[PDB]
RNA sequence: AACGCGACGAUAACCCGCACGUAGACGUAUAAGAAUAGGCUCCGGCCUCGUAUCCUAGCAGGCGAUUCCUCCGCCGGCCUCGAAGUGGCCGUCGGUAAUUCGCGUAUUGCAAAGACACGCGCGGGAUCAAAUCCUUUGCAGACGACUUAGAUGUG
RNA sequence: GGGAUAACUGGCUUGUGGCGGCCAAGCGUUCAUAGCGACGUCGCUUUUUGGAUGUCGGCUCUUCCUAUCAUACCGAAGCAGAAUUCGGUAAGCGUUGGAUUGUUCACCCACUAAUAGGGAACGUGGACCGUCGUGAGACAGGUUAGUCCCUACUGAUGAACUCGUCGCAAUGGUAAUUCAGCUUAGUACGAGAGGAACCGCUGAUUCAGAUAAUUGGUUUUUG
RNA sequence: AGCGAAUGAACUUUAAAUAUGUAAGAAGCCCUUGUUACUUAACUGAACGUGGGCAUUCGAAUGUAUCGACACUAGUGGGCCAUUUUUGGUAAGCAGAACUGGCGAUGCGGGAUGAACCGAACGCGGGGUUAAGGUGCCGGAGUGGACGCUCAUCAGACACCACAAAAGGCGUUAGUACAUCUUGACAGCAGGACGGUGGCCAUGGAAGUCGGAAUCCGCUAAGGACUGUGUAACAACUCACCUGCCGAAUGUACUAGCCCUGAAAAUGGAUGGCGCUCAAGCGU
RNA sequence: CAUCGGUUCUGGCGGGGGGAUAAAGGCCCAGGGAAUGUGGCUCCUCCGGGAGUGUUAUAGCCCUGGGUGUAAUACCCUCGCCGGGACCGAGGACCGCGCUCUGCAAGGAUGCUGGCGUAAUGGUCACCAGCGACCCGUCUUGAAACACGGACCAAGGAGUCAA
């Protein structure tokens, strides 16, 4: 139908800084650094109150307008990651071989390695490499859990996501067999 | 165009109600208005409505409405010009939020000293602040989660700790029966599922639900009342700050 | 790649005689990168636009002045350029309308065989440095082809 | 005996029957009734006690397709384990016999990881006539019908670019397969009978490329 | 067309289009008067003779590179394809007539190429202008202009059907018909989702939720003798429905474009190639 | 090269006519109306910006009738004038039709200037380049496709003569 404007907001709290210098946006706050790239979507971006981004689109079509609300909760996204956090509390459940996990963070490209010994008594030990950004450290308050931290939402949701995929069960019932490790808690470290 | 969703058509008697209901509703308001003396009317701000049925089967004599406030409001009439009686467009100012109408024949001091004198525990819906810290313990979960004593308490069905778990409790089962930790005891800390002074969003809401902890009050608050002889209305209490339109 | 390319080793300077001087020059001038729902910048401002910027006067461009330290070129010296390799700076020397003049240009008529100097090659001989044939070799061989060896030696 | 088509297919072929009835959105002679009519369902085949194949082959080899038998990977199934079953991506790599037969398939039996199916103008190594017959038949009756060139590629050479040494790599080909044993482990799983897998370790078949110390074979060294 | 004309394609005052037979003067017309070998009741017909008018509009249009009679002389006496009409038939092909046209004895421009398509017919040359077809490059000529549509895991490409369906498409655009909507639309969240009634039969059990039948009523704002999960039965969760919060357009079925799928084998290959994506595709 | 003739291509200019004597439009005159509501006024998270009311105020718009007005312009048709380029020069005393008449553009190119003999201009061969382009005869057939003949050259070689 090419639709001549189409705006969105995007509020902006009061302990941020962002900036967009094409489309590559850096929000900078209590939490850290985060920075992304939007050049693939043509968005104009522009100041419209004291602490609202202005996204906008002019002369578009259907997708082009659902384009600008896809990249609203990105940015929104990096805007809760770098104020609040996100976390993710898996937990590894058993039968009858005790699944062992061991976090140590590497000295060279800073990043958390989780690796997993004894999965229905497998004699593999299984390393995942966690995305430079995030932190995992094991649960004290409760057994057998384990904690996901960070500023990246799609950091912590990958690492945690490449944990339960390593850990899938083959060539046997999955009816009987319930061994492996599942995200169960999922929201913010504030 | 296409890239829709399917809505699903539900093959079950009850359909929607429509136009007709809403002409019925104003007929029976309309049809006793004339037939009783007083016009009450009474706000349930955040409460289950589940015991005003209790409330209809003491009160027989009386008749009272509560449905779509502006439907309530329009059959009252809202203007001066368009009203059913006279002081019955000052209760349309008056319904704003969660309001009924109370139509009653018997002496008003009698209505608000019962409803002065009601009081039911409930339990607390979404958005009002904890009263007390509640707390399973980190042992094997019972019904109740610890708020009777354990030795005549019942342990909780296993159907259950599919939306225990859904809800946020790190719950397991062992040989059966479900267990927060340890089958014995200890190994784990436990589930505080309600703080002091925090608001009560919608999970633990469900968790007090299922496991019959009652944290809330049921009270319903008398606004005020319109009399067909004296014509005027008079603000009982609860209308004095109430924000009203 | 037997009509793809590179690095390296060693070569062919003499003397005698003789055959000829553009698959398209004519100012054949111009290096940022990057974005294109942005960018450049003297940090003043600027961007549709290469319709731009350098160079361009002089017998096919003479001779001598007045006058000028600007531009061009050659050698060095020191450094830089390697994807299929060049420019910078300094010094010498040669040239040089930024200003103003003087003496030539013609009757080739309105457009369409002289002398000197320098290269590219041919035909002889003499001086190099190699290769092939030759003899041996057998790590090789249908035949060619290939691996060796033969000038004084560890043959 | 006369007449007529020179000849077949070339967006052909494959997995789901036919007949009648009921229902039926639409279109139509003027409208869902002049009527055409799918998907389903009903009646028949079809129900209440568990052999088929004519000419052909047979073997090797090349190459291709996938409509995949095995090997790799996943999705689903009361899939406990083990063994499977159905489906999907997949042609990289491999792909039998025996009994019986005119010959094949079906079935049965054995081996193996399995011993799938196809394509390559369906790959490369009589024809009358005459004679005698006529209820049918023939003929020691006849004559006649009826195909050594060029070039691609590969290997070894090769003129010219001065000879020789050390290189670069455009392009073309391309390679590895399958099974077993030890440990995991008599462990997960299981009432029992039974019974895995990952990591690690060691062999074997096929295939490819080399080599002659040793062990066989061979003797124009005629010792 | 009408049947406010009659009557009822077989109705008609009238009348198509469209092909297709026959006439449109002087070599012609009419009648008068006579004969005959023909015929008739009879110049009633046929023939032979008689009379007239108009020859400076002699009886529509257009064209007219002459026509006719006689005699003589060569070569020929096959068909193939297409349009339209028409007879028969098949599951579909197909077979046979009639007219016309093309090719046969025909060169040229175009469709990349070509018996049957499109344009156009021919002495030797110079100049100009077109047709069919084209103007991104191969290739002469537009990376021409205007408004849209389309992204295809081998799109489509300019003058054409079958597979193919009442087919599948959470692709995209335009439109039609119904319905809801500030009396707060659809979507969401917070809640209610009751009571007779663990309704009647069956029965270890069966309370809405393994089955058979019935499927009623009070409160209502609404709530099914129940949409699913569940239990040995319970319980609990859920859906239908209803209320509060937000706030403006929705959502069902069809239709028409373009696009995907709508079946494929086997040497390596084809809109002619390159390649093309606000086209170098498609419609005007 | 100048002045001409024939054909042709391509630029620019001056008029005339017609349509609703274009429709519009500018400036006036008169009546009417509205909001995508000007100023004002009220509410109004005050460099600023929204909501409502109300018909021209400190902006303007629409509709109708009239004047300037026989307005201009577009479009269609038409009478002419001037420039730029290409190809061509047939014929050979006069005659004809004319005209702007001491001769002209009127039944077909003259005038002026230059160049050309150790080469103006041609020929043949070889080769390169762009575009084009099946091997002839015979025979069959609607046609192609088959089929027969062709190693090459010279000489001979086939509708004749009588009644």
């Amino acid at each position: 139908m090419r639709y001549i404007h189409s705006e969105e907001t995007i509020p902006v709290p009061e302990n941020l800084k962002v900036s967009i210098k094409s489309r590559l946006v850096t929000v900078e706050g209590p939490r850290g650094k985060l920075q992304k790239d939007l050049s693939h979507i043509a968005v104009n971006f522009s100041v419209v109150k004291k602490g609202v981004i202005g996204l906008e689109i002019h002369h578009g079509s259907r997708k082009d307008v659902a384009a600008l609300r896809t990249v609203r909760t990105i940015i929104n996204n990096m805007i809760i990651g770098v104020t609040k956090g996100f976390k993710y509390k898996m937990r590894y459940v058993y039968a009858h071989f005790p699944i062992n996990v061991n976090v140590e963070k590497n000295a060279e490209t800073g990043c958390y390695e989780v690796e997993i010994r004894n999965f229905i008594g497998e004699k593999i030990v299984r390393k995942v490499v966690m995305a430079p950004g995030v932190e995992v450290e094991i649960s004290k308050a409760q057994k057998d859990e384990l904690i996901l931290s960070g500023n990246s939402l799609e950091a912590v949701s990958q690492s945690a996501a490449d944990i339960q995929q390593i850990c899938k069960v083959r060539n046997k019932d999955i009816r009987k067999f319930l061994d492996g490790i599942y995200v169960s808690e999922k929201g913010n470290i504030v | 165009p296409k890239s829709k969703r399917a809505r699903v058509y539900h093959l079950i008697q009850v359909n929607k109600k429509g136009r007709e209901a809403k002409e019925r509703l104003f007929s029976n308001i309309r049809e006793t208005i004339p037939k009783y003396q007083h016009c009450f009317v009474f706000s349930v701000d955040n409460m289950r409505n589940n015991y005003l049925k209790d409330v209809r089967h003491e009160l027989n004599d009386c008749r009272i409405f509560f449905g779509k406030t502006k439907l309530m409001a329009r059959a009252l009439g809202t203007t001066p010009e368009e009203e059913q009686a006279d002081g019955l467009h000052r209760l349309t100012r008056y319904l704003t939020g969660t309001v009924g109408l109370l139509f009653t024949n018997r002496d008003p001091a009698d209505i608000e000293s019962y409803f002065s004198n009601l009081s039911q525990v409930d339990f607390a819906r979404a958005g009002t602040v904890a009263p007390r810290t509640v707390t399973v313990p980190t042992g094997i979960v019972y019904s109740t989660g610890g708020e009777v004593p354990p030795e005549h308490d019942v342990p909780v069905s296993h159907t259950l700790e599919p939306e225990l778990r859904r809800l946020g409790m790190p719950v397991r089962m062992i040989k059966g029966k479900v267990c927060l930790g340890d089958e014995k005891g200890e190994a784990s800390e436990g589930y505080t599922i309600c703080k002091e002074g925090e608001v009560l969003d919608s999970r633990q809401t469900r968790l007090l639900k299922l496991f019959s902890i009652c944290l809330s009050e049921f009270k319903v608050s008398l606004l005020g009342y319109w009399n067909s002889a004296s014509g005027e209305v008079t603000e009982l209490e609860a209308g004095k700050t109430r924000p009203k339109r």
